[PDB]
């Protein structure tokens, strides 16, 4: 009778990404995901192979995207009517 | 028939027994505490809730519904003569006035062998009149000098705000000062009490605001009076202050750092104590609402970016006197004045010296989301691990509340030789380099800075030579501006030199860029300079308060 | 039967006071007096406000309750309501003069049940109800508070995206070019911590819940020739609607007389004790609710309390707040005791002499516990607080009384002298840093921080002579002749003692012989009184000028603690600093009694064999020379208020009773008690300094004199703006726009400012009605009673916060639902002002739009009960046996013009909720 | 020149509650009574103080903790405890002889 | 019911005890004596000083 009906239970967490053939951390209270590569590396052509969200979320990018990762990037995580804003940094 | 009579009031004493010699230490030390104890959060002592009018400083809070009145203060637009804010500030200093009135018909009634402290007590208390009168005068022109002690409850229904003109109750409020000169003793053990040097440059200051004159109807400006400065210049003479040894701190941030309560240049200060046995201690509650967000609540008076425009400086070392407001201060390139870093905290910066709290532009710091900038005022704040920081319903320090500063005595004594312009305009450079020096060595605890963030700092003194009249007042007022920034004096300074209306119209214009707060603002030529006389006042006291002029 | 029965006199039918089962016999007794306004916020107590003939003074207008010949006026919700054998209302001041000296604002009779002679008889009543909330507030969930914020966002021209909580708006715009949102979409957690996940919460059902009453009363009484007792034993609980609020009650009365040596001396008692027990509402709990924005959790991720962070409102968690409160539960004992003895020398002589006590302890005990709700928090602060209050009265009374009945002439002369006096004390102690933070570990000794100790004293002393004479001729013309002598301890020896007389005249028209041919005329008397009452009901310390020596130790907000300490050494304290003394006011010597003159008449009818019966009054009070509190004239400064006597005021009034009794042939008794009453005050007279503050009305802007007590002045809003035209067109004003509101030019001088300002709240209604309707039929008793007020304004609050967006102390605070529907250009048809985040226009201005037709007319009570038949009671071996439903405050009817629900308590005090009540009554 | 005073407040409430069923029997020359019971007891005290210093006027009037202008200290404690009980009784009297 | 006083000033200046009393009993017998109703009540306040 009172309840908006916005469905706010959904959870936005992210498991783990892979990018290429590494795997990324990822710190929640800066909402920061770190992705560790050899110096030698070009990262102007990543491409993503998977990102376990949690279970109906949805992210921005899509698995098997072609990104350029020469600065950090942006990742918004949607679940319902709820959203949280990642930061991807491939070093 | 003992029935009617056997009960008797309890635990107070009766207005026969209160004038008996022995209260008389009471009485003055009540006079005393009310300037620590009558002050509110919306009206403190220090007037930095009606200093929000001045360029210096925005009004925190949420927003500009956070204390309507005091942002149709600050915006000059809006302002009743029925404001809560203006009867309450009118009702606490008059308060204050009848402490010390009472404390004076006490002690008159003493026997001088009998009391050998009588004339100094005496001399205090009329001190501390003559303070609250001074104040009353700097909000609102028009007063009521209530000196007489032996003056019955009664009769105060027949006083009148017109009895004295302005010169005559200017006048009026410097006998108390210069009696409280003749009579006070040197030096004072009790770091309280005034002393001899404090009532001498308090003096000067109502003699400077004297020459000032402002005769006729309106509030505008009609000449210098050189008797006036003559008198500022003999009350503000270096040989009495030397003779109460007071000096100029060898840093900036000891006036306002707690290890370093009643120093050298502390002349006059009102003592906030902690732990003192009360409920939670004489703190400063005044400056409650001004602690800074990341202690939970309030985060008002916020400094502003004009101010740090103005501290920032040229390659120089001279304030930039034309283009400081052209661009906002860069600490990589701009050369900075180093009381900036003690008077405001910007963000990226330690807060109160604490590397463990750096101010950032988050919403952590700021109550208003942006609204009034992120800049934190730091010269009435302490370090969150002072261990002098309470929390009483608002974050308030024992950080004692410095009245007088030797610094504002030399400066008051170059304006006086400036205006006087006999000659001694060098002296006047002088004292000026002599402040501009302390402020050079005052970076004891932000010499780091310079290695830290970039900070570049650079202040010079000015080169001795031949001034002109108007550049040497120019140089005045821009040392006075980076000195006794955020200290709640920008204003009445405007007013008092008459470039108030012009200052702050440039302000209003200057800023509405970056402050929508400012998009209505409007300042009246010969209305907003002074507050109106509460109408509620007016209406009690019929046919004997007039209005200020333009309201 | 009237005790004066020449004056004001209402008796008040105390079986239809029971029927509605409420703790206070007083709040029971709401509108079924004329001329008699009672005010009752809905707690779990009784506690009532009551108002007789309107407000007659400016100190305390509380009415003088008189049980058992016993003066008081401590409220009626402390003691048991359920053992009270009739209630009669003295209005009058001639008629209630004789029954004190503190008669000024009316006086209740209150005569509790006594052995019925020759008879013993019991009585065990039961009564379970629930109390629901019905005037929910209506607030903006999630959404609703988003797009208010996106609309006003809009409508003052800032990005919605940059509110920085956590809101991020999809939107755009029409053809029209105004703006539209799509959607909107919320961050997970308020706070970069990830601790506060946003919710959808509903502040106002998480504080409320369904609150249950029980009542118990056992009742036994036993009279004979030679004397009568009476036993009660009465339980009451009530838990309030809001959480972690309740109030019980044990009460325990025993009455007795006895009659001695051929009925020459009688000795009676009569002894009730009281124990109450409650935990109050915290003050403006409901407000907090209300502010709350309903996107913060109630808990944590952590389990912890929820609590705002980031940009979102430093409000406290109402929820949290109930839950620390709920130990804050103090004891109240009432010892209410009266000895009394009679003599009679011979056939026309009485003395009586009359002791009575009443005697009050109050223990509480309130704690401090820390709290952290997300930036909300007191640094860990843990106190404890020990109070204890004693209040003790005692009365000495000596009558004198004489009647003579020779010829037709009846003579009855009494004279008499009574003592009065009352001493109050409190004490309390003040402890801190605790470590377990739990109620039973909390004690002072337990404690290991700062203690301070808090105690005051005082009382004062009554002395009176007074003097009663009445005279009767034929049984048809009646002479109240009485004088009265009174003294105070609170005036100097030069003006301690006032004289009052009063005279009463009535004229029984119905036995005079040129009318004896109107058979249905049963009987028709006519009445008239002149009576002058003392007022003193001030300060105990009035003509003192006092001295306190205010060191600082009592807790201030703000820091205006005014006290006196000062570090004069300059150390930062470390030790006990030197004080001294303040003044708190200034004495006057010369104080006397307030004079309150009231003229009465009343015209009594009674018709077809006293089955319509009625009575009318018309009743003009002046009272003069009043008491008040002037303050300073403002460079007094501290100490300047004062008690001085230079007040007046007027009240005239009218007052109607009415009721109808009858059968039915096929068997149906329907009684029907009507009633309706108004009134008119006006303040004559009033010091300078207390009309320029405006405490008594006006706002500080107008003075009062010569308008209702409490009038306020404000603006008139005329509408709002609803083009850049409109706006032109009108008189210039600050912070003018589309859609803000339109403030009249009352002078018509072409710009709006303070000299626009005129009388807009008046707070008296146009008349109080109330009706009681009883039917009877086999067994089946419905009672059903309605009151009604019309023509009163209020000043809505409520609607400050439910009207605008940004009227309110500080930004982002939750409105109310109706916020949703303002003027827009896409909502043209509408009339409150468009959303905007900040008040240029100063609509918190007192003015025309806060002020609503506070006119209502609610079902009071129902009540539908079956009665079980005598024959199955005496086969059962029992006496009356009756089972009953009831509902309370169940309907209500409200003018379209009021905004907001529950006229009758328009704010945010607590609310009155309905009860649904089932009870049974035995009498064995 | 030490001058203080002490307000002390104490509250004990006991509060019983008893339930006995007696029986008699008359039957013969012999007399039989018999009786059970149930009784619960309870007892809870406090007490409170507070303490002041440094007083002026010295007298009972005048000295109160408000007036007061000193050290301040407070005191207190609270305790109690309950009781349960089941007791029977039983009577024999032969020939008004014999108990 | 009974209404009690006493009073006694010790041989030592300055000692008292005052005491007021007042005790209510009663009893009820109901329906034959069947059912019986009783109470004893007792209000004591004693001053001293010591
Ligand atoms: O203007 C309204 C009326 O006030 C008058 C009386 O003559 O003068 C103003 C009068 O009020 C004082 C209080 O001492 O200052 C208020 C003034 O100060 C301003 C800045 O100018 O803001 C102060 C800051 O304090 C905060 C809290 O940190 O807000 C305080 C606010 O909250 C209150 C009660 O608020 C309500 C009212 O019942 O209760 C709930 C809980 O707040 C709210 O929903 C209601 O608004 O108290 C705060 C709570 O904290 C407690 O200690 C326990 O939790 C309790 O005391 C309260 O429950 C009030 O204190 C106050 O309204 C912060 O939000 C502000 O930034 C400014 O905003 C405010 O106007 C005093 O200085 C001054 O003399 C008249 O003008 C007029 O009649
Ligand atoms: O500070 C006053 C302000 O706070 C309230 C509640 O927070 O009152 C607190 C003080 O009121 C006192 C002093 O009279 O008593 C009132 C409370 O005690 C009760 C107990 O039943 O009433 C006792 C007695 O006081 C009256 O209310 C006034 O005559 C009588 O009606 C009643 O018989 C209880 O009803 C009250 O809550 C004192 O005990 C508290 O410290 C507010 O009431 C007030 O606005
Ligand atoms: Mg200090
Ligand atoms: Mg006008």
């Amino acid at each position: 009778d009172f309840k908006s009906g916005l469905r706010l239970d959904g959870d936005v967490w992210v498991n783990s990404i892979r990018l290429d053939e590494y795997a990324g951390t990822v710190d929640y209270q800066n909402k920061a995901i770190v992705v560790g590569v050899p110096y030698d590396y070009d990262i102007t052509r990543m491409v993503v192979t998977e990102m376990n969200l949690s279970e109906g979320a949805k992210a921005s990018i899509a698995i098997g995207e072609t990104i350029d990762f020469s600065l950090p990037v942006s990742l918004t995580v949607k679940n319902g009517d709820v959203q949280m804003s990642y930061t991807i940094t491939v070093k | 028939d003992d029935f009617l009579d056997r009960q008797v009031p309890q635990g107070i004493v009766t207005g026969d027994q209160i004038a008996s010699p022995e209260y008389v230490d009471n009485l003055v030390i009540s006079a005393y505490a009310i300037w620590a104890t009558g002050d509110d959060i919306n009206s403190s002592f220090s007037l930095w809730n009606y200093d929000v009018r001045s360029d210096d400083c925005y009004k925190g809070g949420s927003g500009t519904e956070d204390g309507g009145v005091f942002n149709a203060l600050e915006i000059s637009k809006g302002i009743n003569t029925t404001d809560w804010n203006i009867n309450d500030i009118w009702k606490r200093l008059y308060q204050c006035i009848t402490r010390a009135n009472t404390a004076l018909q006490s002690l008159d009634q003493m026997d001088e062998k009998t009391y050998p402290l009588k004339n100094q007590r005496i001399a205090e208390m009329r001190f501390l009149r003559g303070h609250a009168h001074f104040m009353l005068k700097q909000l609102f022109k028009k007063i009521v000098i209530v000196n007489d002690e032996n003056m019955e409850p009664d009769a105060y229904n027949e006083l009148s705000n017109t009895t004295y003109t302005n010169d005559e109750q200017w006048q009026k409020i410097a006998d108390d000062f210069q009696f409280a000169y003749d009579n006070l003793p040197e030096v004072q053990i009790e770091k309280g009490r005034p002393a001899q040097a404090a009532a001498a440059a308090y003096l000067a200051k109502t003699y400077l605001y004297k020459a000032y004159r402002q005769d006729g109807a309106d509030n505008a400006l009609t000449g210098i009076n050189e008797e006036d400065l003559k008198q500022v210049v003999k009350y503000t003479d270096p040989l009495i202050m030397a003779k109460g040894g007071y000096g100029l701190e060898t840093d900036y941030s000891m006036n306002f750092l707690p290890q370093y309560e009643n120093g050298a240049e502390s002349v006059w200060a009102i003592q906030y104590s902690i732990n003192d046995g009360t409920y939670n201690g004489n703190l400063n509650w005044g400056m409650g609402l001004t602690t800074p967000q990341i202690l939970g609540c309030c985060d008002f008076h916020k400094p502003s970016q004009n101010l740090v425009n103005a501290f920032k400086t040229d390659s120089q070392g001279k304030p930039l006197f034309s283009t400081y407001d052209n661009e906002n201060y860069e600490v990589a390139t701009d050369n900075v004045d180093p009381r900036l870093f003690h008077t405001v905290g910007m963000p990226g910066f330690p807060y109160k010296y604490n590397e463990g709290y750096i101010i950032q532009k988050n919403d952590d710091w700021s109550r208003s989301k942006g609204l009034y900038g992120y800049y934190v005022s730091l010269k009435e704040n302490v370090d969150p691990d002072c261990d002098c920081l309470k929390k009483g319903s608002y974050w308030a320090s024992s950080l004692n509340h410095i009245v007088i500063r030797y610094a504002d005595v030399l400066l008051m004594r170059a304006e006086a030789l400036i205006q006087l312009n006999d000659g001694r305009i060098t002296d006047a450079i002088s004292l000026i380099n002599e402040v501009r020096s302390r402020a050079a060595g005052s970076t004891m605890l932000i010499f780091n800075y310079k290695e830290d963030y970039g900070v570049n700092f650079k202040v010079t003194p000015y080169d001795l030579k031949a001034y002109a009249q108007d550049e040497a007042m120019k140089m005045l007022k821009w040392e006075r501006r980076v000195e006794f920034g955020m200290e709640s004096s920008r204003f009445f300074d405007l007013v008092r030199w008459g470039e108030a209306k012009d200052v702050i119209n440039a302000y209003y214009v200057t800023e509405a860029s970056r402050c929508s707060i400012y998009k209505n603002a409007g300042f009246t030529e010969n209305k907003n300079e002074y507050l109106p006389v509460p109408f509620e006042q007016i209406s009690a006291s019929n046919g004997n308060y007039t209005q200020n002029f333009g309201w | 039967r009237k005790a004066d029965l020449t004056g004001a006199v209402s008796v008040v039918k105390v079986d239809e006071i029971q029927k509605q089962g409420e703790n206070n016999p007083v709040k029971a007794l709401q509108g079924r007096v004329p001329g008699m306004n009672i005010t009752a916020d809905g707690n779990p107590s009784g506690s009532a406000t009551v108002r007789i003939r309107g407000i007659g003074t400016l100190n305390n207008n509380d009415p003088l309750y008189i049980i058992d010949g016993v003066p008081t006026k401590a409220g009626m919700h402390e003691l048991n309501g359920n053992d009270i054998e009739s209630i009669q209302v003295l209005k009058d001041a001639a008629s209630a003069s004789i029954y004190g000296s503190r008669a000024a604002n009316g006086v209740i009779i209150i005569t509790t049940k006594q052995g019925k002679k020759g008879q013993i008889k019991i009585n065990f009543d039961a009564s379970v109800s629930a109390s629901m909330y019905q005037s929910k507030m209506n607030v903006l969930n999630t959404e609703q508070y988003g797009r208010a914020m996106w609309q006003a966002y809009v409508n003052d021209g800032e990005n919605p995206n940059g509110n920085a909580l956590g809101y991020a708006y999809n939107w755009g715009y029409n053809a029209d070019g105004n703006p539209v949102l799509y959607g909107m979409t919320l961050s997970k957690y308020l706070d970069s911590k990830n601790t506060m996940p946003v919710a959808d919460t509903d502040w106002f059902d998480e504080i409320t819940r369904t609150g249950v009453i029980q009542q118990y009363n056992l009742s036994v009484s036993n009279g004979s020739e030679k004397g009568s007792s009476f036993f009660s034993l009465g339980y009451y609980k009530n838990l309030g609607v809001i959480k972690d609020t309740d109030f019980d009650r044990f009460s325990a009365r025993m009455n007795s007389d006895y009659k001695l040596i051929d009925d020459i001396l009688t000795i009676g008692q009569h002894f009730t004790l009281n124990r109450t027990s409650e935990v109050q509402a915290p003050g403006g709990i409901i407000e907090t609710a209300l502010d709350i924005p309903s996107a913060i959790p109630v808990y944590a991720s952590d389990g912890s309390w929820g609590g705002p962070v980031g940009g979102w409102p430093d409000r406290r968690n109402p929820r949290a707040v109930l839950e620390y409160n709920k130990d804050n539960r103090y004891t109240y004992w009432r010892m209410f005791g009266d000895a009394y003895v009679n003599l009679t020398p011979f056939k026309g002589f009485n003395l009586r002499s009359t002791f009575g006590l009443d005697y009050a302890n109050k223990q509480a005990r309130y704690f401090t516990y820390p709290y952290q709700e997300g930036t909300q928090t007191n640094n860990g602060k843990s106190a404890v607080e020990a109070k204890q209050e004693h209040w003790t009265k005692w009365m000495w009374n000596a009558i004198a009384t004489y009647q003579l009945e020779v010829g037709k002439h009846r003579g009855d002369v009494m004279i008499g002298m009574e003592l009065n006096r009352e001493d109050d004390s409190h004490f309390s102690g003040y402890k801190e840093d605790f470590s377990i933070l739990t109620p039973d570990y909390m004690w002072p000794d337990a404690g290991s921080g700062t203690a301070q100790a808090y105690g005051a004293g005082e009382g004062y002393s009554l002395v009176s002579f007074f003097g009663k004479m009445n005279y009767s001729y034929a049984d048809r013309y009646l002479l109240s002749l009485t004088l009265r002598r009174d003294g105070s301890s609170r005036f100097g020896k030069n003006h301690r003692y006032a004289t009052f007389p009063s005279v009463s005249l009535g004229w029984r028209i119905t036995q005079e012989n040129f009318m004896k041919e109107l058979t249905w005329l049963d009987d028709l008397k006519l009445r008239a009184s002149w009576g002058q009452t003392g007022n003193q009901e001030i300060s105990n310390l009035a003509r003192y000028t006092i001295y306190a020596p205010n060191y600082g130790t009592t807790d201030s907000f703000g820091g205006q603690s005014y006290g006196t300490a000062y570090d004069i050494t300059g150390s930062n304290g470390g030790g006990v600093l030197p004080s001294g003394f303040k003044r708190n006011q200034i004495g006057n010597d010369n104080i006397k009694w307030e004079t309150t003159t009231q003229t009465n008449v009343g015209i009594d009818f009674s018709l077809f064999k006293q089955s319509l019966y009625g009575s009318l009054e018309y009743y003009y009070k002046k009272a003069t020379d009043i008491l008040t509190e002037m303050a300073g004239v403002g460079v007094l400064g501290e100490g300047g208020s004062r008690w001085i006597n230079s007040g007046a005021m007027k009240n005239q009034g009218f007052e109607f009773n009415l009721g109808y009794r009858n059968k039915t042939a096929f068997g149906l008794t329907y009684d029907l008690n009507g009633n309706i009453s108004t009134y008119r005050n006006e303040i004559l007279e009033l010091p300078e300094t207390v009309a320029a503050n405006g405490k008594f009305g006006g706002n500080g802007v107008k003075s009062v004199v010569g308008h209702t007590y409490g009038a306020q002045v404000g603006y008139i809003a005329d509408g709002i703006f609803k083009s850049q035209d409109e706006v032109d067109n009108h008189a210039t004003q600050e912070g003018a726009a589309v859609g803000r509101i339109r403030y009249r030019d009352i002078d018509h001088n072409g710009v709006i400012d303070e000299r626009d300002q005129n009388w807009i709240y008046d707070p008296t209604p146009s008349f109080s009605y109330g009706l009681n309707i009883y039917l009877e039929y086999k067994n089946f008793d419905l009672t059903m009673f309605w009151q009604g007020v019309q023509g009163v304004d209020i000043i809505s609050d409520v609607k400050k916060k439910s009207d605008f967006w940004s009227a309110s102390n500080v930004g982002f605070l939750n409105k109310g639902t109706r916020l949703l529907n303002a003027w827009s250009p896409t909502n043209p048809n509408s009339d409150i002002p468009a959303l905007t985040r900040s008040d240029t226009n100063n609509e918190q201005r007192v003015s025309t739009y806060f002020v609503e037709n506070g006119s209502f007319l609610k079902l009071r009570n129902i009540q539908l009960g079956y009665t079980v038949p005598a024959v199955i009671s005496k086969k059962m071996r029992m006496d009356r046996l009756r089972f009953y439903c009831s509902a309370q405050n169940l309907l209500t009817i409200k003018s379209k013009n009021f905004t907001g629900e529950d006229p009758e308590n328009p704010n945010f005090s607590y609310p009155i909720p309905v009860n649904i009540t089932f009870g049974l009554n035995i009498g064995f």
